[PDB]
DNA sequence: TCAGGATGTATATATCTGACACGTGCCTGGAGACTAGGGAGTAATCCCCTTGGCGGTTAAAACGCGGGGGACAGCGCGTACGTGCGTTTAAGCGGTGCTAGAGCTGTCTACGACCAATTGAGCGGCCTCGGCACCGGGATTCTCGA
DNA sequence: TCGAGAATCCCGGTGCCGAGGCCGCTCAATTGGTCGTAGACAGCTCTAGCACCGCTTAAACGCACGTACGCG
């Protein structure tokens, strides 16, 4: 809320940065350091981003329900944080994107 | 007759160090100093007008010329003083 | 028809009128803005004043009550920014700053 | 007597402290006129014209020696040599 | 919100 | 020879003002060579200005202009 | 890393050791001490700060937001480093 | 053992190679980022023509190469073939850049 | 009323008329003498010819048929006198002249 | 329209090395070269006339400016060339 | 490391002058008032160029690592430079004496700005092809060792 | 002092895209008159600049010796 309001007022970041913080504050490295200097897999990782508390509402019961899920992202930390969220919740996953090579794509 | 800035330099000196006087050699140096600065600023202002395909030198060009001439704080204060002078001049 | 000079209107010690004429006589541009010579004269004064201040300080250090070329040299060469401003200028009768390299000095 | 260099330092202090010209004026004037002969004969000079030439010339040479000195001490020597002058000019781009 | 004191710096 | 009119001690004095402590003997001749060149350049320019103006006396201002041309602005002699 | 890239180094570090070496080779330097690389970066940084400052000053003066090649040229010209080939 | 050239042989080859060719020696995108960062300290939200950057790089490399030339010369003066920070600093001090 | 260009009257390849206009547009003086742009254009041509001559020679020496920036660099820097003229000029893409100090060479 | 000297430089090239061509990059360099020289000469002639309190730049000033700009023999030839060109011009 | 002494530097006291501060009369250059017109400000369009990010390859940057070559500290030799003293000589400072040229003023006119009528020189757009880049390959030399 | 692996130079085919040329279009360079005035020039002045010398004296020079720094 504050990142949005502050950046809304601070000012292509008017689209991009607001997207970045909507996706997850810590994609901006410095705010990660400020909010959580240790940079570890803390619960703050969830607390600071509504979209993943939603995943706490979904992916647990979802896995428990015997279902599988695909999902699509913006690059950089937008995906890497998921790896952390998934590891924090012991949600086994795979990850594929432009940086991976055709062998492991297959 | 031949004009100079001798009396203006002198008045300024009196406004800074009332008691202090100035030798004629020092004065001639200050005179040539003023001419040098005048020319450098005017010269830059001139080409600024040409760079923008304009033809009038105003306080904007001179201000910029100052920023493109004086280093660091000299620029900061010179600009400040210029601003005030013009402000007062046009205000009254 | 009360007259009042532009220098006095601006509150400057430099001849704004003269400056204005010089800008026109030097062909720096086709037209010279009314606020131009005012702005410029202020700058000329500013720089003049700062040097004179430092020169006076140099005179005081040498227990003199009159500024001489040496004092002007000391003033300019000591101040960093003035030194940069006048980096290509030789001041007649100024001399050089006192400066002996430690490599030449005895141990 | 004094240990060589003691007086030299005194002289350095002395000359940096004072502000007068260091080159004999009449020898200097003749040098100027001689050089001038190669560009146009029957030239005259204002006395102040010569003074301007001399002082500018001395200022130039003093500056040169300053830089020359830096080169010499760069090489860990205190004696300046022709090759230090030449270096200084080459670095400045006067060559 | 909570820690606005340090967040007041990160916004810079 | 007028270039030799610049004496050994004159050069030494210049070097002293420049902060030079010890001076090789070869310097004295080298210095003269340098000065000669310097003056040839300044004088050539000054003369050119004098010729341009159709005068016979080289003025201080012509010298000053020559120095300004070469990036060595000289204060105190007018200009 | 994998968890967090942590790849932010510095823009001055974009001038690499071999890049500097190459410049020196063109310069004609046969052997380069290890401290040169850092010193060179410092020098370049300063050089660019001066040129860029002049260039953006011309840009501000003209009330534009895009710095043009001519603005850069003017900056360089101002400093006695006339650059040919960019109009 | 595998063939190894005597140290300096390759150096001379590089010197010949780089003096003979004319292309830029600094990676362009790294150069741009450096420029853009510096620019932010005078005014934010500036844009650059791509040619503006090229003008900066042509000048920048010309500058540094010239510096190295003089630096090299200073090292030689001091009977060294290895250039050191002291030589760079001297060269600039003699030029009047500091 | 047959028109004939001023450059053809002068026997020059440079646009004397344009030069004349440029002198008046650059505000170099209040008035520009009729022969001033003629004289000047000739000089501009002359210098142009000097560089191109040498540049072409450089191209020949490199077995090329077109002049490229490199050739211009080589032309100017080899010609000492032009080198002095353009001593403060950087030529984009020109490169530097081949030059290895003998002290750096092996025995 | 964006005038330049490309065509004139081109013509000169063909009068010196008729077969030799020129890259567009080299041409832009030559273009900026001409502009540089033009400015230098005109600039000197400008202040030269100014020094004599004159308002008109004539071939005399341009000539002197050349002597004060170009080095050595280069200058001598430029002066010779200019003189010749003007001579012909005034004849025609 | 410390006291004596020779030199040098610095410091109070006259005293003396000429260079700076200041008063006065003149005069031209600056201020005031007024008018025209064109340059610059300002709005509205548009569209080309800039920016941010991603995908995918690959040359290049980074990194370790041995090892030889240069930097550098030390040390001896000797010669070139400083320092001092006696001697010369040329500069600095006063004269005379002449006139060449800088400078000022008054004419007077060729000559460059100004304006309008005219047209082809140069410029943008658009073909077109060979000069030069680029790869395949094979002779040639260039820097190491036995 | 002659061989061996690697860098280089030369030759030949490919081919492609930036230089060279053609062409229509316009606007800036001509031509032709005017007209005010900046500069050429004549003339007059007078002063600063040049040339030389007399005289004093402070610096320049030549010589000689120790030794410290340049150099290997």
């Amino acid at each position: 809320q504050q990142l949005y309001q502050q950046m809304l007022k601070h000012n292509n970041n008017k689209i991009m940065q607001l997207r970045k913080i909507c996706n997850h504050p810590f994609v901006f490295d410095e705010v990660e350091g400020v909010v959580n200097p240790s940079r570890g897999n803390s619960d703050l990782l969830f607390r600071v981003a509504g979209k993943f508390e939603l995943l706490d509402r979904v992916l647990p019961k979802f896995k428990a329900s015997g279902h599988r899920v695909l999902m699509f992202f913006q690059m950089t930390q937008v995906m890497d944080i998921m790896e952390d969220f998934l590891r924090m919740k012991d949600l086994k996953y795979m990850r594929l994107d432009g940086s991976t090579k055709t062998e492991e794509r297959t | 007759r031949k004009e100079s800035y001798a009396i203006y330099v002198y008045k300024v000196l009196k406004q800074v160090h009332p008691d202090t006087g100035i030798s004629s050699k020092a004065m001639s140096i200050m005179n040539s100093f003023v001419n040098d600065v005048f020319e450098r600023i005017a010269g830059e202002a001139s080409r600024l007008a040409h760079y923008n395909k304009r033809s009038t030198i105003t306080s904007r060009e001179i201000q910029t010329a100052v920023r493109l001439l004086l280093p660091g704080e000299l620029a900061k204060h010179a600009v400040s003083e210029g601003t005030k002078a013009v402000t007062k001049y046009t205000s009254a | 028809a009360k007259a009042k000079t532009r220098s006095s209107r601006a509150g400057l010690q430099f001849p704004v009128g003269r400056v204005h004429r010089l800008l026109r006589k030097g062909n720096y541009a086709e037209r010279v803005g009314a606020g131009a010579p005012v702005y410029l004269a202020a700058v000329l004064e500013y720089l003049t004043a700062e040097i004179l201040e430092l020169a006076g300080n140099a005179a005081r250090d040498n227990k003199k009550t009159r500024i001489i070329p040496r004092h002007l040299q000391l003033a300019v060469r000591n101040d960093e920014e003035l030194n940069k401003l006048l980096g290509r200028v030789t001041i007649a009768q100024g001399g050089v700053l006192p400066n002996i390299q430690s490599v030449l000095l005895p141990k | 007597r004094y240990r060589p260099g003691t007086v030299a330092l005194r002289e350095i202090r002395r000359y940096q402290k004072s502000t007068e010209l260091l080159i004999r004026k009449l020898p200097f004037q003749r040098l100027v006129r001689e050089i001038a002969q190669d560009f146009k004969t029957d030239l005259r000079f204002q006395s102040s014209a010569v003074m301007a030439l001399q002082e500018a010339s001395e200022a130039y040479l003093v500056g040169l020696f300053e830089d020359t000195n830096l080169c010499g001490i760069h090489a860990k020597r205190v004696t300046i040599m022709p090759k230090d002058i030449q270096l200084a000019r080459r670095i400045r781009g006067e060559r | 919100k909570e820690d606005s004191e340090p967040l007041g710096r990160i916004r810079q | 020879d007028n270039i030799q009119g610049i004496t050994k001690p004159a050069i030494r004095r210049l070097a002293r003002r420049g902060g030079v402590k010890r001076i090789s003997g070869l310097i004295y001749e080298e210095t003269r060579g340098v000065l000669k060149v310097f003056l040839e350049n300044v004088i050539r320019d000054a003369v050119t200005y004098t010729e341009h103006a159709k005068r016979k006396t080289v003025t201080a201002m012509d010298v000053v202009y020559a120095l300004k041309r070469q990036g060595r602005t000289l204060y105190g002699f007018g200009g």
